[PDB]
């Protein structure tokens, strides 16, 4: 949240939020509307956004193939469940105003997760990049917003 | 550290849902009050030297606290004393502005105990940040004092 | 920080009496089981990965503790929990090739109140550090198996 | 011990034991029973060894001589009670592979031990450096090992 | 207090007062009784020292008009009181050989102090320094002691 | 830290009192005293050195304390042992030539519990602080002895 992460950059500073700071969490607030439309919009659609998870498959044969991670229908369902996650993590961003709850809740330490799993990273970039393909489709430029918001997510993500 | 809105979030992350009508609904009062928020936040701000002098004066000034036997009798625990009136209202402002109290939980209160252990009294001090609740309260106004109310409140449970 | 020689050599210290037929026998002892724990060392050391692997989709994954709601559940969770399963592993390995737990209880253990203050539930590391036994088991064998299994067994006793 | 410096070397950096410092290991537990030779060899002729004190006293009569730190038979005898600990130190080194239990029992913080007592350390050095050319006698060149043990208290002591 | 400085100096190298810190705190003791004749002399005439005060309003006559900070009697008269609560400070300097009980009873933050208060600080320092004239008179050449006690307080304010 | 004057003030400022006839009758007294003070800190920051040999072979050396199976019977325990030995004459000496024994409650005692966790027994470190008042005392004599040996009786008290 913008609103958190001023708090704490002022609070390192043993300081009050100074009066930019102030009006960048105004025009927050003021966006709040659009924001939460935009969040609604996504979560309406989001079994469509993770379904066209084809587009990856498509352009990422090889992790759905022998030897590749999610080799399986088991398998392809449950990398399948974490671009729901991860699309989830991208509508509480956009409530939020920053990237916070997403890297506190699916960033913070993944490349250690699906190392031990033998995932491929990329391949998850590629994912929610793919989702951010489809979702921009569904949102008319609104989309810059969401758009960042995946866009960081695929590259924090390696 | 969260907030109104983080602590939306974080309800619809334990549980694995997305933000449904209700999280709309209370992110949506949050940004009904924020432009308030900020507006107190900047008058605080503005104010806060005047704020704590007018909060000493108000319950500690001219009785035993201050004079020899004193808690806050010699210069030094004088400072002490309005650095910690100085912290509690800034994190006040801080709350104030989040729209949550866990921050006090997390970096101001985690006290009690070390005022006991080192002579500290709770009583003035309740009534320290009490006076700076009404001083600050009259100062900006009913809403946004009440506001500031909640929290100052609060730190008053957290140390009694 | 002692193992099976130190702990005869201290066995013999504190008493102030040079090493008799029992510690030489001792030592002896020790000695003709060395070369397995090199080689078990050796052996675990190359495929760490793949056991904390094995341990975690084996007691772990699918379950409450990793979705929403669990202890493992955020990636920041899963880091720390996967990096305690390493370091559970290898100070077993270490006391496994020492011949002696003290190491457990003077650098890892001394551990079950900070779980429970932090909320780390001890049933499912439990669980897990057991899995870490019987995968480094079925990849090592029977009698390296075991000596792993006694340290193994050591942390959960430490843990419960 | 070699088994205990090993592991406190690598558990520093959190790393498990490197294949070389396995194959050390290797060659100790092999050494192990011609170790255990040498201890129970000096183990066994220690009064010989701590008398033969004796070449100590005549390469240094100060000081068992007035105003000597072991004037007179009961502080000669202390003085006697004293190798015989290091010679057992050499012992428990001999048996563990380097200088740990020499150095944790009888050398950490020696200097001022004897600083407080007034027993000059050079003494104590010539002391067990006889204790090593009797203990070399006792033994056929085996000699080796426990030369450098005696040897690294010598130098360890001053 | 002298005896209490060469302490803490001494312990923050763990060793013992040296001569040298030695002979001065003999001094200290054997000008003990100059000392406290000149801390009983000055309490004797606090009150006259304090109300003369007078030469401080009469240079600064800023302090004590509208919109300064000793605006009316009650201010004027707890200004009075600050200077009282200095004065002892002094006494108690002069009796302990050093600065340590008027830096630690009211210097560590005084400007913080007076600061929150709204008072100058440069004010308090005349008030102090008009308080050394008086008190310099009611001394004849013992002065100096006190004198330089004074002379921190003013200097130790701003 | 504070001391006979400085106590004798802060007597008188908590109070918020210019020190009266008693004051300077006490502060008085600490300065009849103080060139023996002074003397007795020469004389033993002169022989340091023998009052903790004198000490030590007369409580401690030759039985248990020392021998396997003691607490100073390593040579690195017995450096801890005689380092402690050292810092309680540096402080009984402080302690004597200040006039207050509060210097031993803020920087030495506040350890009983540290001896009890860590082994150290608490009956021969009292008969060695003890063997030093009877060594400083005979070699400094019966007034500075005495002294010294309210602050060093303090230190026992401290830690039984
Ligand atoms: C899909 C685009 C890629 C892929 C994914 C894949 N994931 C897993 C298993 C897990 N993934 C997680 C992920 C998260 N947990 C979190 O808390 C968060 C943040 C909210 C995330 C992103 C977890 C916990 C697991 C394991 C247990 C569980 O899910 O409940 C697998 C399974 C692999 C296996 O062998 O088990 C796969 C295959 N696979 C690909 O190839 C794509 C690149
Ligand atoms: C002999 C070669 C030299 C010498 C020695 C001497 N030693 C002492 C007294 C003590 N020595 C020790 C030594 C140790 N304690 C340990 O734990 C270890 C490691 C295992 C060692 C080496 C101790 C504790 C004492 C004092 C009490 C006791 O022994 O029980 C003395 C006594 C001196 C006296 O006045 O008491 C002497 C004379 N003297 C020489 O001149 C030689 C160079
Ligand atoms: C006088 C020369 C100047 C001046 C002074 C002034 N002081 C105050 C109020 C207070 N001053 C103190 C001071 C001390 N407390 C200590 O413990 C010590 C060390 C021993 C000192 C010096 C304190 C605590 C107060 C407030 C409460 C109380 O005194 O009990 C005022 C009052 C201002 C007001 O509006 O209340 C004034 C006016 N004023 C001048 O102009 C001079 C330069
Ligand atoms: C925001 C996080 C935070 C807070 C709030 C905080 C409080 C705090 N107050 C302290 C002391 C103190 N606090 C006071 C306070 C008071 N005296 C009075 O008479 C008044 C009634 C009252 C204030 C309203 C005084 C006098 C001391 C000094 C005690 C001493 O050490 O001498 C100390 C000990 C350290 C020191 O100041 O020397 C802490 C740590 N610390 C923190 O990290
Ligand atoms: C070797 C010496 C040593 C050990 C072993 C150790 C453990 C340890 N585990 C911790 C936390 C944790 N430990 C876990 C562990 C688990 N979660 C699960 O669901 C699993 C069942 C389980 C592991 C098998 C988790 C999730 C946390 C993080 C709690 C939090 O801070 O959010 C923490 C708090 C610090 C942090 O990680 O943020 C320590 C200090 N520390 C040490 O110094
Ligand atoms: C001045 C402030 C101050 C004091 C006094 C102090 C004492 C103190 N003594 C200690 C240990 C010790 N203290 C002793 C003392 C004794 N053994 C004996 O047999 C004797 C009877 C007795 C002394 C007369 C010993 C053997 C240890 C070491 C225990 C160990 O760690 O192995 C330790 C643990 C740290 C260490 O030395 O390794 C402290 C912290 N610490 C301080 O900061
Ligand atoms: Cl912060
Ligand atoms: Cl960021
Ligand atoms: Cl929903
Ligand atoms: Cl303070
Ligand atoms: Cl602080
Ligand atoms: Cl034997
Ligand atoms: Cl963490
Ligand atoms: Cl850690
Ligand atoms: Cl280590
Ligand atoms: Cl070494
Ligand atoms: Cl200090
Ligand atoms: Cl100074
Ligand atoms: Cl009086
Ligand atoms: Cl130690
Ligand atoms: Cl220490
Ligand atoms: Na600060
Ligand atoms: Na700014
Ligand atoms: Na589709
Ligand atoms: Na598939
Ligand atoms: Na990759
Ligand atoms: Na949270
Ligand atoms: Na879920
Ligand atoms: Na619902
Ligand atoms: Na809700
Ligand atoms: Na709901
Ligand atoms: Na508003
Ligand atoms: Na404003
Ligand atoms: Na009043
Ligand atoms: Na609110
Ligand atoms: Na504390
Ligand atoms: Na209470
Ligand atoms: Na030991
Ligand atoms: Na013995
Ligand atoms: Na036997
Ligand atoms: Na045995
Ligand atoms: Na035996
Ligand atoms: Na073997
Ligand atoms: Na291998
Ligand atoms: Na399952
Ligand atoms: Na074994
Ligand atoms: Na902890
Ligand atoms: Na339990
Ligand atoms: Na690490
Ligand atoms: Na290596
Ligand atoms: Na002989
Ligand atoms: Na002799
Ligand atoms: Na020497
Ligand atoms: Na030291
Ligand atoms: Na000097
Ligand atoms: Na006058
Ligand atoms: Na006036
Ligand atoms: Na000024
Ligand atoms: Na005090
Ligand atoms: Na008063
Ligand atoms: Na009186
Ligand atoms: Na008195
Ligand atoms: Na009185
Ligand atoms: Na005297
Ligand atoms: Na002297
Ligand atoms: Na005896
Ligand atoms: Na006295
Ligand atoms: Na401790
Ligand atoms: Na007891």
């Amino acid at each position: 949240s913008i609103i958190t992460k001023s708090i704490v950059n002022a609070d390192a500073e043993a300081r009050y939020l100074s009066p930019g700071e102030l009006d960048r969490i105004k025009s927050f607030v003021l966006s709040g509307q659009r924001r939460l439309r935009i969040a609604q919009i996504l979560t309406d659609n989001r079994e469509l956004i993770v379904k066209q998870g084809q587009q990856l498959f498509q352009k990422r044969p090889d992790v759905v193939s022998p030897g590749g991670n999610a080799y399986g229908e088991e398998m392809t369902a449950t990398c399948l469940r974490d671009l729901d996650y991860y699309l989830r993590l991208v509508t509480y961003g956009i409530v939020a105003g920053d990237v916070t709850p997403i890297e506190e809740i699916g960033l913070v330490g993944v490349k250690e997760m699906y190392n031990s799993l033998g995932t491929p990273i990329s391949g998850v970039a590629e994912g929610v990049r793919s989702m951010k393909n489809v979702a921009c489709s569904l949102l008319a430029g609104d989309s810059a917003e969401a758009g960042f918001y995946f866009d960081y997510t695929l590259g924090a993500m390696q | 550290m969260q907030d109104a809105i983080t602590s939306v979030i974080n309800a619809a992350d334990v549980q694995g849902r997305y933000l449904d009508d209700n999280s709309l609904d209370k992110l949506r009062g949050y940004f009904q009050t924020g432009e308030l928020r900020v507006r107190a936040s900047a008058t605080i701000a503005a104010n806060a030297a005047t704020i704590i002098k007018d909060s000493v004066a108000k319950a500690l000034l001219y009785s035993d606290i201050t004079r020899p036997g004193g808690n806050m009798y010699t210069t030094r625990r004088y400072a002490a004393c309005i650095r910690d009136l100085d912290y509690y209202l800034r994190y006040a402002t801080y709350g104030m502005l989040a729209g949550d109290p866990s921050i006090l939980d997390e970096r101001v209160l985690n006290l009690k105990e070390t005022y006991n252990s080192l002579g500290v009294p709770i009583g003035a001090t309740i009534q320290a940040v009490q006076a700076m609740k009404e001083v600050t309260s009259s100062l900006v106004g009913p809403d946004a004092g009440k506001e500031m109310g909640v929290y100052f409140d609060y730190i008053c449970s957290g140390l009694s």
